[PDB]
């Protein structure tokens, strides 16, 4: 049993975050001097929240971690008869490090926490705060009620640019020797948008699954509607040409991609497209619009159909 | 006195009198059905719900106290209602719970059905739960009302007072009386007014009531305080009185005329304020787009009447769809100052 | 040396002369001293009440203002948390039996003193199934208790406190004034050898909403970033610029501007659209009220979309929003900014919104005679009326205004508490309530 | 009796048919002891719980299957994840070495708390309790959670793969089929196999004949004829007269407005149209559809949607 | 490095279990001299002082004079794996941040030790004076816990009045009304129920029956409680251990109007 590349390749330490420079810069100066507020690090999914935590405590605590560090996940019980008697009894608990370091508290997903359990951390975290440092993570930075924001450093995380997954995911091809081609790597970094977890993840199972990386390859593990054919049919919304765009649009409902599937990559395209900038901005209007009305749950292809009319009828 | 003079037998009801008379005869017969009252406000809803519940059970409904239930959120945002309640009623308003209507029906009918189990012998063998303001309920919360309302159909009659049913769902006006409560003609609150002074024993003349009658605009209540309160500023009731107006009818009228005087962003900035003094003071943004859209139209043309009106239509549609009204009144004021200025410079 | 403690904790208010937020006359800070001092006397007008209630927003000074008064005049207290368990067998079993006991601390001290307090924190936090029964326990104390209780709330308008405010000694904390908390943090990032632009500390007091601790934590994470060698006002002020981004921005940067912040950007946005000058529209007002009129239209969409992510939690709908609220109004109202990306403002209204609907509803409710609509305008109307009513005998003559105020109040069961909420409450546009404009308002406090 | 979507199962792993890659990768992954947490998600009817339920059979045994297979529902429930799978993942099975598997059918029903419970306790022990998913929307599932596994999109059945697979059903039974009945039947199928045999089982149960005409009776499926006749109503005739005849032929048999309105969609795309014309025609239709789904009338809806025709 | 091995082992366990439940953390405080704990109930009505004298333990090595806190109720719980017939040697470090407890069974092969976890308790030490009090009441540890049980039955607060003929326990309830008068006693035979109550002037105070009730929670430690009692200071229940210390219980009286 080999364990997976998310793992095999996890950071072990600040320097090898690809992240959020200015924020991994800042936890850089914690584990240097050492004396770390409460930071409740958020931001979406796949970025390097819990490896930038875990990191920092390592680099903070050394080998004292096994004695100074507490992880509460999503799947330990975390209710308030919890937080008030173990979450407490180890901030209370004596433990000797060196002159600036402080036992650290890990509470990783605490968007999943319920308010009770977060009002009875409060003063936990506040009466403590000598000798036990709090370390929140987090997607939804407002699922943390305000008191409890009040005593962290909200951190945020923002999504990766395509380049530091670019970076990130040569470094792995370089120890993996994985063969690839440049329209894998752009198809890998176009289903990723952003998750570094996701990336990596997309990448082991389709060089396990077939080898050689290419587009055409990265599309058959994934197997979201082809970027290529949603280019298409934008064209020929732009040509004003309803018969031609509802040709592709009928071809994708044939395949059963699910219409909010079909919006999201209409979206994600459009907005990086090639068309003229007063022009795009009509067409991004209609498809909010539209997509508002398929969230609401009207998803039917005659919707899809009112809006490629009406993505033809902007351009007279 | 508006809560002094208004009458408390259905014998004694001041207009709409054939009407009173067949609510009488309904609540003399048994099975007393599901009553759905509407009509517009200040029209006598209320005064009739009361001789309803008069002449429903004892003149113990009178007695009434205001109980504070707390009711829970499918999580932990605890809201807290206020039912106003008597020995045989029960007028609760489940509308104060945002979008948390669909609980406080379920729990209030279940109450109440379960107080009626414990010896209710007084008159009747059921109680009344009026819902004031149902036709603000949500569709999530009609369904749970229409299913409640059966579910406890023998222990409870429900009462439903709201306005404009439209935004009722026919499963629930197939289930209720409809009783009608139309507005009182010019004649009515004139001779209800009369009647009021002379009752309290003063000169209100004939040509200050209908005054007072067309300024009320069909609503007696407004008619009653605009009575009051030009006593308690000149006793002495001559033909040509300054009857007061509320305090934000004033500012609604003076800002859609600021609205019309100019029309630069340097005046928008300054109608955006008086928006948020206007909402801050809770008063519905339906009732600021209706009363902003009327001063507005009596300053336009009568060729620029019918894109304004549609302009108003449009954004308060729009605005009972989002969250922060302010938008949405701004964005019509914005909409009307560019169309207005381009008519007029044009 | 390396320090081993935070700021919020090397620069807490040591004193009583300290607390930022309260140093006047009559403070959330002073009226507690003053209540407590004379406490043995019930057993401000407030001095009939056995236990206070320090209410207000997060981050105030609250917990320190109560520890400091109760240890200024050698008070000794025993603090509840949120983080030990308060239900009504355990309250009952804990505090139940020393509320009407002396303290040891009475007797041996290591001067001696006695005067011992409780003091209830977090008592917003006796929610749930583990504290089942606190607050009605609790109130249950109150009622039979002979040291002085002070308890602390985060938020007044609560369904579980509105049955103990009834109780106790209703103090109020107020948001402090930008210039306190500037002239304070700027006295402390001295002490620290830290240098701050002064615009710059009020950015970081204002994005941190006046929350001394947030404040303080904010300052530590700018030393922070000062020793390693983007924030809302700074990108709200980026998204109505021209001349620098024209190259330098494409849809995805424009789209991300929103992201910095997403739950606040939209506000930043729709507050600092109407004091640009599009460079489209060269001084023609008829087309810059079309840009303006455009862009309110757009942000209007945002607020559509907003309001459906909100329903259900439907995430996906975030650059949609981003078009609407953000992007799009940028390409409209693309011209030049005048003065300054202000505050949004929205927050504060729809928290004295929240007040006034409160205030009218609970108003209303005491004139349930034969009458009621739980808080339209027909209440606004009636309390207007009620307003005119009530200040026209005293008006006119200072003879008939106790006999009046007296009479009505009564006649609709009304308080003095209720006479300050309905003058008060229907001031438009700052206008002072006709109530203020002498001798016998003082005889009216009194004799009433 | 027994219907004919249990009795035409396919039992082992290679009955199954259209999915000939993602079932040789499956194989590949089973015989190298390779499997990964997997997530299976497409529209219904298409060989979901049937493909992990054929891998399931080839890796563990039939006693075996009892104790190391949790087989579980997300639609009757947080709790589901720290109670019994997570107290099933973390224990071994006593005598039994190997992985075992917990199988979430509907797995896009759960809420996103209980999706990152789920996916801390697949994190935790990914190397003695292997996760499958199944679920028809990938949308609905947080993104975090699918990182996590491999994803397989089970699309719908192509109708060529899937005739054969039905004549070989109506060869073993004895179905009178016409030839046009196979195709009335895998039009209104929609590709996904179990709705198929199911509406053949039901209309030879209950008519004795598949045809053209039978199926289309047997499901109320609304005739292409009447639809061809709206629209004659709609483009060639008075509005009045077309208001009466569309609501007479709307109230002779049981037809809503928003069949009508999918139909109607369907042949203004078939017919031939001015190209500019049908720009018009879609808008309206498209408006009139999301008109309807807010609970109004539908005689108002009705005339705006002749209204909209009314253009020609 | 601070090593205390004590053979009478039950001591311990009993102690902790009169002490587990009215305080919640503790900081024994260890010095060459011996082992002492003073510490106040989290309501400050209580205060609790034990003394184990370092001539008590059968081997004490004390170096440096720790202050170790404790979490009482981990200490009972990490106590009760110990049989009433072993040998129990405590041992810490010079800073250490645990407790090693070393049970020993006293004639077997089975040696069992673990490792408590301190914790981080900064208290000050009351000063509490040597007073002379006016009323001693030396009864049987029985009777004193009899007597508090019972009284616990009627009301929740008990009047203790020390008379010259002798003294008087009284409680009202919501069901009635009672007193136990207890009349001090003769000269006979046994010595450890010889009631002896030495006065000086009749006082009488007011106390909570909770706290006293977890006070007779340390009733196996001895047979004989001293209750001294004077106007408006504490009442002082002391519970002698068997030579090596004592064990005495503060209670504050109610609020007198
Ligand atoms: N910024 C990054 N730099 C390098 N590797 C990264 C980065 N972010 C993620 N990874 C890789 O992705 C794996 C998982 O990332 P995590 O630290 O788990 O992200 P995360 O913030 O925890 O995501 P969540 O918890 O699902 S919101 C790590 O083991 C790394 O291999
Ligand atoms: N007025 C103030 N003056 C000086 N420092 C203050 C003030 N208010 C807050 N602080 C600082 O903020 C810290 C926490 O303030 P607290 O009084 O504990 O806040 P709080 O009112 O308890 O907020 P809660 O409990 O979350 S509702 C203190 O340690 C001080 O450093
Ligand atoms: N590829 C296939 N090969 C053979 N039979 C199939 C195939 N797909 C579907 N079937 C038949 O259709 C029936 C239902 O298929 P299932 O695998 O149960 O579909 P499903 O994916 O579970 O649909 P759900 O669970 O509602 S999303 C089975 O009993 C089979 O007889
Ligand atoms: N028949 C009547 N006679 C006199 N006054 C009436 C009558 N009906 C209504 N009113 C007046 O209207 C006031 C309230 O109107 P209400 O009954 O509440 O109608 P609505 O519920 O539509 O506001 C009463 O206080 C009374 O002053
Ligand atoms: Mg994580
Ligand atoms: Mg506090
Ligand atoms: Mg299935």
């Amino acid at each position: 049993y080999e364990l997976p590349w998310v793992e095999k390749y996890r950071p072990v330490k600040l320097n090898e975050i690809v992240g959020n420079e200015d924020t991994v810069s800042r936890l850089e100066v914690f584990a240097r001097e050492g004396n770390v507020p409460n930071i409740i690090i958020a931001g979406p999914p796949g970025t390097g929240k819990t490896t930038s935590i875990l990191c920092l405590a390592r680099a903070l605590l050394g080998p004292a971690l096994k004695d100074a560090m507490l992880e509460l996940n999503a799947s330990n019980d975390r209710g308030i008869d919890v937080v008030r008697n173990k979450i407490k009894m180890f901030a209370q608990q004596k433990v000797t490090l060196p002159k600036g370091r402080h036992k650290i508290i890990i509470l990783d997903e605490a968007d999943s926490m319920t308010d009770g359990a977060q009002q009875a951390l409060r003063r936990t975290m506040e009466i403590y705060s000598k000798t036990t440092r709090f370390a929140l993570a987090c997607n939804a930075s407002d699922k943390i009620i305000e008191p409890i924001q009040s005593r962290c450093a909200v951190l945020r995380y923002t999504k990766l640019t395509d380049a530091q997954i670019l970076t990130r995911l040569m470094n792995v091809i370089e120890k993996e020797r994985v063969p690839y081609t440049d329209d894998g790597l752009e198809a890998i970094i176009f289903t990723a948008q952003g998750d570094m977890r996701q990336a990596l993840n997309n990448l082991q199972s389709t060089f396990s699954g077939f080898g050689f990386i290419n587009s055409e390859n990265v599309f058959k593990v994934c197997d979201e509607p082809h970027p290529l054919l949603v280019k298409e049919m934008i064209q020929h919304c732009v040509n004003a040409n309803i018969d031609e765009a509802y040709k592709i649009l009928a071809h994708l409902w044939h395949l059963g991609y699910s219409p909010e599937d079909i919006i999201g990559n209409i979206f994600r395209v459009c907005k990086t497209f090639q068309m003229a900038e007063y022009l795009k901005l009509e067409f991004i209007k209609e498809i909010g619009y539209t997509h508002m009305k398929i969230a609401e749950g009207v998803n039917s292809l005659l919707q899809m159909a009112g809006l490629l009319a009406r993505l033809c009828q902007k351009t007279m | 006195w508006v809560d002094k003079y208004r009458p408390c037998s259905l014998g004694r009801l001041d207009y709409h009198k054939e009407q009173a008379a067949q609510l009488r005869n309904l609540v003399q017969c048994g099975d007393f059905p599901h009553l759905l009252v509407y009509g517009p406000s200040g029209a006598g809803k209320k005064t009739r719900i009361m001789c309803i519940l008069r002449e429903l059970y004892g003149v113990g409904v009178e007695k009434l106290r205001i109980e504070h239930q707390t009711i829970t959120t499918p999580s932990k945002k605890k809201i807290e209602i206020s039912t106003i309640a008597s020995n045989y009623h029960l007028e609760v308003n489940p509308s104060d719970a945002g979008n948390s209507d669909r609980v406080v029906i379920q729990e209030m009918l279940k109450t109440v059905a379960q107080s009626q189990q414990l010896e209710t012998n007084s008159q009747r063998d059921f109680k009344v739960v009026l819902l004031t303001e149902v036709d603000k309920l949500t569709k999530d919360a009609q369904h749970a009302l229409r299913r409640t309302m059966e579910k406890y159909m023998s222990t409870c009659r429900l009462i439903l007072c709201c306005n404009s049913t439209s935004k009722v769902i026919p499963p629930i006006r197939s289930r209720c009386l409809a009783v009608r409560v139309p507005a009182p003609s010019i004649e009515d609150i004139c001779h209800v007014l009369s009647t009021v002074c002379k009752k309290e024993g003063l000169n209100l003349p004939s040509q200050l009531a209908h005054r007072l009658a067309e300024k009320s605009c069909r609503n007696l209540r407004k008619a009653l305080l605009m009575c009051e309160a030009c006593r308690v500023q000149q006793y002495p009731f001559t033909a040509d009185q300054e009857i007061p107006e509320t305090d934000w009818e004033v500012y609604l009228r003076e800002t859609a005329n600021a609205i019309v005087s100019q029309q630069t962003p340097q005046r928008l900035l300054e109608v955006r304020g008086r928006l948020y003094e206007l909402l801050t003071h809770c008063i519905p943004p339906e009732i600021i787009m209706k009363g902003l859209l009327s001063e507005l139209l009596h300053n336009c043309d009568g060729q620029l009447k019918g894109e304004v009106a549609q302009m108003a239509a449009y954004y308060e549609h729009r605005l009972q769809l989002g969250s922060k009204a302010i938008y949405h009144l701004e964005a019509f004021v914005a909409k009307f100052m560019a169309l207005y200025k381009k008519f007029m410079e044009d | 040396k390396v320090e081993n403690l935070l700021w919020v904790d090397k620069y807490k208010p040591t004193s009583l002369k300290t607390i930022i937020g309260q140093q006047g006359d009559q403070s959330c800070a002073n009226k507690l001293l003053r209540w407590l001092r004379n406490w043995q006397k019930s057993s401000d007008d407030g001095s009939s009440f056995k236990a206070a209630l320090l209410s207000g927003p997060p981050g105030v000074g609250k917990t320190t203002t109560a520890s400091l008064v109760c240890q200024e005049l050698g008070y000794s207290y025993v603090e509840l948390n949120a983080s030990d368990t308060r239900s009504k067998s355990s309250l009952k079993a804990i505090v139940a039996e020393s509320l009407n006991n002396t303290s040891i601390k009475g007797f041996y001290s290591n001067s001696v003193s006695t005067k011992h307090a409780l003091i209830m924190d977090e008592v917003d936090g006796m929610a749930g199934n583990e504290d089942r029964g606190g607050i009605q326990e609790l109130i249950g104390l109150i009622k039979h208790t002979k040291i002085p209780i002070i308890c602390m709330c985060n938020d007044r308008n609560h369904p579980k406190i509105r049955s103990l405010v009834h109780y106790c000694f209703d103090l109020r904390f107020q948001r402090p004034r930008v210039e306190q908390i500037k002239g304070a943090m700027m006295s402390i990032a001295f002490k620290e050898g830290l240098k701050i632009p002064p615009p710059a500390m009020n950015e970081i007091i204002l994005g941190a909403n006046q929350d001394i601790r947030q404040v303080l934590h904010n300052l530590s994470m700018w030393c922070a970033r000062s020793k390693a060698l983007m924030g809302p006002f700074d990108v709200a002020r980026k998204v109505f610029a021209a001349g620098e981004e024209t190259a330098h921005m494409s849809l995805v940067d424009k789209s991300d501007l929103f992201f910095h912040d997403y739950s606040i950007a939209p506000l930043f946005v729709q507050e600092n659209y109407i004091h640009v000058k599009p460079v489209a529209a060269g001084g023609d007002m008829k087309k810059h009220l079309m840009l303006l009129s455009r862009a309110a239209d757009s942000i209007c969409d945002g607020d559509l979309v907003d309001s459906q992510i909100r329903s259900k939690q439907n995430w996906s709908l975030l650059p949609a929003q981003a078009i609407y609220a953000s992007v799009l109004p940028g390409e409209l109202m693309r011209g030049y900014m005048t003065q300054f990306p202000t505050f949004p403002s929205w927050l504060g209204k729809h928290s004295s919104t929240g007040k006034h609907d409160r205030i009218v509803q609970d108003l209303a409710l005491h004139m349930s005679l034969r009458t009621y609509s739980s808080k339209r305008t027909v209440n606004m109307d009636y309390l207007s009326l009620l307003r005119d009513a009530l200040v026209q005998p005293l008006t006119s003559q200072g003879v008939d205004g106790v006999q009046d105020v007296v009479a009505l109040m009564d006649t609709y069961y009304l308080m003095k508490e209720d006479f300050e909420n309905i003058m008060e409450i229907s001031s438009w546009g700052g206008k002072p309530s006709p109530f203020s404009k002498p001798k016998v308002k003082a005889a009216f406090t009194r004799a009433y | 009796n027994l219907p004919w979507v249990e009795k035409y199962r396919p039992q082992t792993l290679n009955d199954l048919i259209s999915h000939q890659d993602i079932l040789s990768t499956i194989q590949k992954f089973i015989n190298e002891d390779r499997l990964p947490h997997l997530l299976l998600y497409g529209p219904p009817g298409t060989g979901k719980t049937s493909t992990i339920l054929a891998c399931a059979k080839q890796l563990y045994k039939d006693k075996e299957f009892g104790s190391m297979v949790l087989e579980l529902n997300a639609s009757d429930d947080i709790d589901i994840i720290r109670g019994p799978i997570l107290s099933f993942a973390s224990t071994r099975t006593i005598f039994k070495k190997g992985f075992k598997l917990v199988i979430l059918d509907e797995a896009d029903a759960m809420t996103q708390d209980a999706q990152n419970a789920l996916r801390r306790v697949i994190e935790k022990f990914t190397e003695n309790t292997r996760f499958c998913l199944i679920c028809n929307y990938l949308s609905k599932i947080i993104p975090a959670l699918q990182s996590r596994c491999t994803r397989f999109r089970f699309g719908p059945l192509t109708p060529e793969l899937m005739v054969p697979r039905l004549e070989h059903v109506v060869e073993e039974e004895k179905v009178d089929i016409s030839e046009d009945g196979m195709k009335a039947l895998v039009t209104l199928s929609s590709g996904d196999m179990r709705r198929a045999l199911n509406i053949l089982q039901s209309t030879n149960m209950a008519f004795g004949k598949v045809t053209e005409e039978t199926v289309y009776t047997c499901t109320g499926h609304p005739l292409k004829s009447d639809i061809a006749n709206i629209l004659d109503w709609m483009l060639n005739q008075d509005f009045t007269t077309a208001y009466r005849n569309i609501t007479e032929l709307k109230t002779l048999k049981g037809l809503a407005l928003h069949d009508i309105l999918t139909e109607i969609h369907l042949f203004v795309h078939r017919v031939d149209f001015p190209s500019s014309v049908r720009i018009h025609l879609l808008t309206k239709m498209a408006d009139i559809e999301y008109r309807l789904s807010v609970g109004t009338n539908e005689k108002i809806q009705l005339s705006s949607l002749i209204a909209a025709f009314q253009v020609t | 490095m601070f090593e205390a091995r004590l053979v009478q082992g039950s001591i311990l366990k009993k102690v902790l279990e009169a002490l587990k439940d009215l305080i919640n953390e503790a900081c024994w405080d260890i010095s060459s001299s011996g082992v002492n704990l003073q510490s106040m109930d989290s309501s400050h009505v209580s205060l609790v002082q034990l003394t184990l004298r370092s001539e008590g333990f059968d081997t004490y090595r004390c170096d440096r004079n720790l202050a170790m806190g404790v979490n009482l109720t981990s200490m009972s719980k990490i106590l009760k794996c110990a049989g009433n017939e072993d040998i129990i040697t405590l041992r810490a470090e010079d800073n250490a941040d645990t407790l090693a407890l070393v049970f020993e069974a006293p004639n077997q092969e089975k040696v069992s030790d673990y490792e408590m976890k301190l914790m981080d308790l900064d208290v000050e030490q009351l000063g509490i004076p040597e007073q002379e009090y006016s009323c001693v009441v030396k009864m049987p540890s029985g009777e004193f816990a009899r007597i508090c049980r019972d009284l616990s039955h009627i009301g929740d607060a008990v009047v203790i009045s020390c008379a010259k003929d002798g003294v008087k326990f009284s409680a009202s309830g919501e069901l009635g009304n009672g007193n136990i008068k207890l009349s001090q006693t003769s000269n006979v035979d046994k010595e450890e129920e010889a009631v002896t109550i030495e006065m000086n002037e009749p006082v009488q105070l007011t106390f909570a029956l909770r706290y006293l009730n977890f006070f007779t929670k340390a009733t196996p430690l001895s047979s004989t409680v001293t209750l001294s009692m004077s106007a408006d200071v504490p009442l002082v229940v002391e519970y002698k251990i068997a030579d090596m210390g004592h064990l005495k219980y503060y209670l504050a009286p109610k609020i007198e109007d």
